[PDB]
RNA sequence: GAAACCAAAGUCUUUGGGUUCCGGGGGGAGUAUGGUUGCAAAGCUGAAACUUAAAGGAAUUGACGGAAGGGCACCACCAGG
RNA sequence: CAAGACGGACCAGAGCGAAAGCAUUUGCCAAGAAUGUUUUCAUUAAUCAAGAACGAAAGUCGGAGGUUCGAAGACGAUCAG
RNA sequence: UGGUGACUCUAGAUAACCUCGGGCCGAUCGCACGCCGGCGGCGACGACCCAUUCGAACGUCUGCCCUAUCAACUUUCGAUGGUAGUCGCCGUGCCUACCAUGGUGACCACGGGUGACGGGGAAUCAGGGUUCGAUUCCGGAGAGGGAGCCUGAGAAACGGCUACCACAUCCAAGGAAGGCAGCAGGCGCGCAAAUUACCCACUCCCGACCCGGGGAGGUAGUGACGAAAAAUAACAAUACAGGACUCUUUCGAGGCCCUGUAAUUGGAAUGAGUCCACUUUAAAUCCUUUAACGAGGAUCCAUUGGAGGGCAAGUCUGGUGCCAGCAGCCGCGGUAAUUCCAGCUCCAAUAGCGUAUAUUAAAGUUGCUGCAGUUAAAAAGCUCGUAGUUGGAUCUCUCUCGGCCGAAGCGUUUACUUUGAAAAAAUU
RNA sequence: UACCUGGUUGAUCCUGCCAGUAGCAUAUGCUUGUCUCAAAGAUUAAGCCAUGCAUGUCUAAGUACGCACGGCCGGUACAGUGAAACUGCGAAUGGCUCAUUAAAUCAGUUAUGGUUCCUUUGGUCGCUCGCACUUGGAUAACUGUGGUAAUUCU
């Protein structure tokens, strides 16, 4: 490039291009024109008490937001020339931490001198990794009520217990008023992680909502859903979901004056009826016994896991009835498999794309690219909801908050949708294949019966039918369709409605086509060897039996590959040809493989947690 | 992907069963592979591997020791 | 001297008579670009990106000849039984 | 009879020339090493960036002449290809 | 008059000049007060000038990294010199006017680049050298970019001013205000770097000053950058296991033999910790010193890399089966895997140890010491030829001025060697 | 401690590079009980900066009429301490960074006989032949009236 100033210049100008970028970024939160910056609070250990920081934070003008369990407010400051909102939230209970941290722009934790942090606050932390973190931001409390002495050496503690945590941030401290000026100083100003999921579709916040009921008997209503959008520009033709209420249609908005201004009734729209999309799911047109089967779950998991896929031939029932529906695979890479050969009536009630990255691209480039005539974001809007049941007005009263977003085309309609997960090491309880979980999987919560399978790059995909503490698994199974990128989580009853962590991950690409393959060994002892040839029992029962199974190739768990030549006895006795000659130790066995569909076990109905504790 | 530059890098996660720590569109920490520009062993023209993802090491993610935020 | 070989390719770890040009693992490549000479073809000077663990030099045997000779045997042949 | 060409055998482990190269007789032209010198000058020398003459064959510009041979180009044989 | 090595020096004489935007020749304060109406001691501020100190400023000789795909550069608009001037604190093309046509270059000028602030110095290293030096000491430069100033002895000053440029703060929309490459802190950039702490007590500096001020500086906080010391156990008896010695044909038996291993037994001795008191200190903290509690290994429990060769330590057991993977290189995996993954055992370093990159020694693979050029990479096709480099033998102290000596010339000039005095501290 | 080892081949002897070996410096991983030193926004961006601080100053000795004070003794010009303001000096030292800059900076060496110099220290301070037993006019401090949304504005 030469010329020393020509190399200068050019540096210069791409600094001043990455400038022009940062700028153009930060100016999107906590100003005139931005929304207000929403901070929510968790006391992670038990000792802290979340009022007296909350007061210590308090004070700058407030107004003081109330509910029935929770206390948020809402801060106005010209000195800093920042709007904040501050809401608190319980360790242990994960419904209100989960499903109002998806929104929050930055998370404060507060940790206690002594100890690091409780059992509770360390799931509800695994938790939040597990599903996103706007951005966190360590925080203390007892420093100044220790004198000098251990003062010092609290802070070197709590840095030793933090590490293994969280890599490297600095422990900053809230004691006093000026310490709380140093914090909002400090939240004013961070580097915004963009949780592109919040990004991706027009999220809002509801600071109020009214019930109208149409008929009181009918149970319900027009609810109005009033606060600020946070995502993109929201248009009324797209549908709006509810975290935990489902996905439903709008019918209007109105833009009311804001209620807290940075520097102190008209309606913007009502719903087509043509260019409105249509609520279509799917197409139109069609006590010691549970322990002694927890030990049976045990046996099992440990049955599948020195041995693959083992299953013992009855001798009672007959082998080529049991296994009607089973095919023989040469080799399980290579084998061509029919994706539309066997489908049954629930793949005949779902949408199937032609090409979804295609779609994809297309949605987000309509997304970004274009602008929509809806309303802009950081306004403060109103939305009135033609069809909502009562209770969710009720659970507005709890404590709960309310969150409602507008989702992308084709985020209402049923698919497969198939989650990259691994397991949680604090978890050890065996799951079954086709077990009930809750998927928490990006604003949505539902019970689901999926399957696990491999993450590998082919075709087929073997059937797991366990959960393995270290594999990273995919589950498959029927939901609604969400667009990827997508923080999936997996919870279980444990006991008296406290949800239970298992595993996590994020969410692959949605599509039918991915099949899953159940796979069968069958196991015989070869009790007569020649050179190349032998002869195997215990493997069928019936003569017919080997009749019908001729073409499947056998393998060896020592590594040998064989195809069988004849039947000899009217017992299972089976003479088979080999590539070399077998141990007296060894055993043959057999694959066989047909393809599992997943169970369709879907409601959007999830029952409240209650807060968590350790066994 | 660079940061700095905007380059396009081929890099190799170096652990068995490491690639699914790797998730799509992740701030990855990326190291020379050891020959000083020239490519190392069976990777033919890859010539760097993965150390850290998501500011957490790979080695602590392999042992089972830390656990991955996003 | 690696040896083939060399009275110089000797007087070289016992390393210094004077001086000129020139090589630095293999490819890319005597390529692109630039300058210059040329009517033109071309010449002189001449990179890099990337790529590989070898590429190469002397001598020694022969698995094998689709290379040729002999020599052996009523479990081979001639004369026969 | 004419046309252009080439100077075999003599021709060598010979000869000369800075190398490329140089073979029919005769004359002219100016060179050139070695040898011989009890000649003369007396340090005038070695190698050389820059710079300069020569440089096989092939090729390229202007003419002449074209025997042989011959790039290109034209025939005929040879076949599962 | 006096002096330098040398004056157009210093001093002296004469004739004059001495700026109104001017040059000095005390219209000042304090302390004690005292002697023949008048005379006075000590100190502080001041002052034209001289000398001095602290410097600054220009010059002198020598000494920079890479590049010829940079060979001619300079001079109209000063390039090199001459005379007179202008400005300047001065010497000068520093600028102007008039002349002259010069000045530099293969001993590499001029142009470029530099991931260039220079040096003291750092790392390595037999000898030679190679690489680095932003960085606490010295010298330089700049306070977002350029420019111009005020005041002052000293500034082209930016914790001063005025403008334009680029950013950017408060507005009542009339205007006002900027400058963290000072200390802490933020954003941003990033692979990459700490507290919006405490104090002038130390070190020194500034002022009118035995008193005030000091993010200079000190002190704590973060700190596995790097460096030094140094715990995680010691002894005895048993109980086995081996090894030698003696007695026994051997098997076996003993020792005031040896060597190991023991969640074996016994006692003693301690520090990490919790805590008083003192000391430390500006007030603290830490280290150091005392009381009190504080240790049986089945914890007050050591890690990080490795066990195919290079390269120390397993052809041990199970799992996966040319898959997953390992492996810097050579290579392994296709079923008894010596290499993958676990366990056990073991090795290496040890409160440290892996990886990535840069650079150094190994590299006599950059060769001055000290490489190579028939065939491995390489001698120009050949000769002439300038600069460059190199070059046969030869040759063994005195005359004047002053007290045997001091002054004066030396001797064609250098290279070389040896001595001497000058050469910052820190680092070595 | 002037050191080498594996890798071309059927095998050898070579040239030759690649790889190993040790350092030293930055980053980073994993782990970390004692104790003494101790580097630390240089590299990328001499990019941008919210807020606080970083430069002030009085002796017997320039100017005291702020009762601001305890306080003289009273017509005692001014008893003392002394905020403020004028005056004088400093603010050009220090700190910070390395962008510029290649005979430039800088280093050793010489020079100013070609110059400037606060301060400190020693000299010079009736050499001058021409109201002083004390000269003039303001202006802050303070009193009082204000302007502007606003300033260390006036």
């Amino acid at each position: 490039e030469l010329s020393r100033v020509d190399q200068r210049h050019r540096a210069s100008q791409l600094r001043k291009q990455k400038k022009e970028a940062v700028l153009a970024e930060k100016r999107q939160l906590g100003g005139k024109d931005g929304p207000p910056h929403q901070v929510l609070v968790v006391p992670l250990h038990s000792r802290i008490s979340l009022p007296e920081a909350m007061q210590l934070l308090q004070d700058g003008t407030v107004h003081l937001n109330e509910l029935g369990n929770t206390q948020n407010f809402m801060l106005l400051c010209p000195r800093l020339k920042h709007r904040w909102f501050f809401t608190s939230a319980r360790p242990g209970d994960l419904h209100v931490v989960l499903d109002m941290a998806k929104v929050a722009d930055t998370i404060l934790f507060l940790l206690d001198p002594l100890e690091g942090w409780d059992s509770t606050g360390d799931y509800c932390l695994s938790c939040l990794f597990a599903q996103g973190l706007p951005t966190y931001t360590l925080a203390v409390q007892g420093i100044s009520g220790l004198p000098l002495k251990k003062q010092i050496d609290t802070r070197k503690k709590l840095s030793k217990a933090v590490e293994k945590r969280f890599p490297h941030d600095k422990l900053l401290l809230l004691d006093t008023q000026q310490e709380a000026g140093m914090l909002l100083r400090q939240l004013a100003n961070q580097k915004q992680q963009h949780l592109a999921f919040r990004d991706r579709r027009a999220y809002l916040f509801a600071h109020a909502v009214d019930f109208v009921p149409s008929e009181e008997n009918n149970l319900v209503g027009t609810l109005k859903i009033s606060g600020y959008v946070r995502g993109q520009t929201l248009n009324v033709n797209r549908l709006l979901h509810i975290v935990g209420y489902g996905d439903f249609q709008m019918k209007q908005i109105d833009a009311p004056g804001d209620p807290f201004p940075l520097n102190p009734k008209v309606l913007m729209k009502a719903d087509p009826g043509r260019q409105e999309s249509l609520q279509a799911e799917v197409i139109p047109d069609p006590d010691e016994e549970a322990e002694a089967k927890m030990l049976e779950k045990y046996k099992q998991e440990r049955l599948e896991e020195m041995f693959p896929d083992e299953v013992d031939t009855p001798r009672d029932v007959a082998a080529r009835i049991r296994f009607q529906k089973y095919r023989g695979l040469k080799s399980f890479r290579t084998s061509p498999w029919d994706p539309k050969e066997n489908l049954p009536q629930d793949y005949a009630r779902i949408f199937q794309f032609q090409n979804f990255t295609n779609t994809r691209k297309s949605i987000f480039k309509e997304v970004e690219e274009k602008e929509v005539e809806g309303a802009e974001v950081g306004w403060y809007v109103t939305l009135h909801v033609s069809e909502v049941p009562v209770s969710v007005v009720e659970c507005f009263r709890q404590g709960t908050p309310l969150i409602a977003f507008s989702l992308l085309p084709h985020e209402q309609k049923m698919s497969v949708l198939n989650m990259v997960v691994r397991r949680d090491p604090g978890n050890t309880e065996p799951v079954k294949a086709k077990e009930e979980l809750i998927f928490h999987c990006g604003f949505r919560r539902f019970r689901a019966s999926p399957l696990f399978s491999q993450h590998t790059a082919a075709d087929k995909h073997k059937l797991q039918r366990f959960l393995t503490a270290d594999m990273a698994l995919v589950a498959t199974v029927y939901a609604p369709i969400t667009f990827p990128p997508a923080s999936v989580l997996l919870f279980k009853q444990k006991s008296n409605g406290m949800h239970s962590l298992i595993a996590t991950g994020h969410l692959m690409s949605v599509d039918p086509d991915r099949m899953v393959i159940k796979r069968v060994v069958l196991s015989g002892h070869p009790f007569k060897i020649f050179t190349k040839m032998a002869v195997v029992r215990y493997m069928f029962f019936n003569r017919e039996d080997v009749l019908w199974f001729k073409p499947v190739e056998l393998r060896t768990k020592w590594g040998r590959r064989g195809h069988i030549k004849e039947p000899l006895g009217t017992h299972g006795h089976m003479k088979c040809s080999f590539d070399g000659k077998l141990k007296s130790q060894d055993t043959v066995l057999m694959n066989l493989y047909k393809r599992v569909f997943p169970k369709w076990t879907y409601d959007p109905y999830v029952p409240e947690p209650v807060p968590w504790l350790k066994s | 992907q660079l940061i700095k530059n905007g380059k396009k890098i081929t890099a190799f996660v170096p652990n068995d069963g490491c690639l699914n720590f790797i998730e799509e569109n992740d701030e990855v920490l990326v190291a020379g592979f050891g020959r000083k520009g020239h490519a190392v062993g069976d990777i033919p023209g890859v010539r760097f591997k993965v150390v850290k993802v998501a500011n957490v090491s790979l080695l602590a993610l392999y042992k089972g020791k830390k656990e991955r935020p996003r």
